């Protein structure tokens, strides 16, 4: 993508999203990041949707194959999909480390990128067989939590999605279901108390993510 | 298993 | 795939189908065809499911992008997807021509492959801007029809799916809606009259495809 | 537009 204009990459990412061509969408957004300029809010969302969909298909496939696994063919093919998943997570982590996080000074950008760092170390942990990868996810989520608590209101959708994902990290990855349940409860309750401050459209944005926290609390208790 | 953020 | 055993390719195609990894499934089945042995019935179905899903995603994307098209970016990206679709159709046509069709002597195999040849020329025609490609689809479907009428009963599922697809070719590609409607009606009626010959399981197989013929007749009349 | 064979 080095020969393509930044604006054309961004335009084609949006076309690829409409076409449900998520591998193309992630390749266009990788090329836009590698132009070296910081991303706007809408561009950071495009980067995240593209990779979420790519890695989401790889995670689903890896879970089907790992279940069948429980000749060498099932293990070889699960290994094949696992390696490709690890490569996509390494690519995202590499964009964050060169140089999205270091250039991100506003809280909205910095928390978004540190949450992504946590997420893609978490996806590495889901397949790992591990301590160091779990620690790297934890450390990224904790830095993002610290900034979000100081800099954003409790209803901010990035803060809420970070706390949701850190709660899933604690329940599924770190074997800390009580920490998961405490974080999801505290986050839901502090957001409920701040909803009165919001417009109708912001209220809809924040209550949609709060419902996910509640859906997990209903699964966990 | 447990829904994460959109 | 040259270093992988045929049986391991077939096993991994089946794993890829379970995992909804259709590009991998088609690459495994391409490697199995290129071993040079004829395919069994279940292997021919694996080849067709894999490519149908790959090309089906490309057709859907091409339709979204062609609709948006109605700077150079929308046309460039529609061209990008179109070229990749044409490459998948060329790959399938190339497997059929080297050497699946020439080695196929039983009617079940030969009609299946000639129907596939018709289908993938039809997908080329959907994007073409053309006469020669439409003629190549027609010629492949007509050879398959001629064999199927002589060699298979009117309820045979390959015969029924060929007549369904040749009817869609006439309505959507060749601008012959009356030929489409006549073929779908005649095929439905001749199959209905032969259902009494079938087991319960064959009856279910044939009536499911007859319902597609009826669904198109309801759209077309 | 018009369903084809599975
Ligand atoms: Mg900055
Ligand atoms: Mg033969």
């Amino acid at each position: 993508m080095g020969s393509m204009e930044r604006a054309s990459l961004i335009q084609k990412a949006k076309l690829a999203e409409q076409a449900e061509r998520y591998e193309d969408m992630a390749a266009f957004m990788k090329g836009a990041v590698e132009k070296g300029e910081e991303l706007s809010c809408e561009e950071r969302n495009l980067l995240s949707v593209a990779y979420k969909n790519v890695v989401g298909g790889q995670r689903a496939a890896w879970r089907v194959l790992s279940s069948i696994e429980q000749g060498p063919e099932v293990r070889e093919y699960r290994e094949k999909v696992e390696t490709e998943l690890q490569g996509v997570c390494d690519t995202v982590l590499g964009l964050l480390d060169s140089h999205l996080i270091k250039e991100a000074g506003d809280a909205e950008s910095r928390v978004f990128y540190l949450k992504m760092k946590g997420d893609y170390y978490r996806y590495l942990a889901e397949v790992a067989t591990k301590k160091r990868i779990i620690d790297s996810a934890r450390s990224a989520y904790q830095e993002a939590m610290d900034i979000s608590k100081k800099e954003m209101p409790p209803t901010n959708p990035i803060r809420l999605g970070l706390a949701l994902n850190f709660s899933v990290f604690h329940y599924e990855i770190a074997n800390s279901p009580e920490e998961a349940i405490s974080l999801a409860k505290t986050t839901f309750d502090e957001a409920m108390a701040d909803l009165h401050t919001l417009s109708e459209d912001s209220y809809k944005d924040s209550t949609l993510i709060m419902q996910l926290l509640r859906d997990n609390l209903t699964l966990w208790t | 298993f447990y829904p994460s953020a959109e």
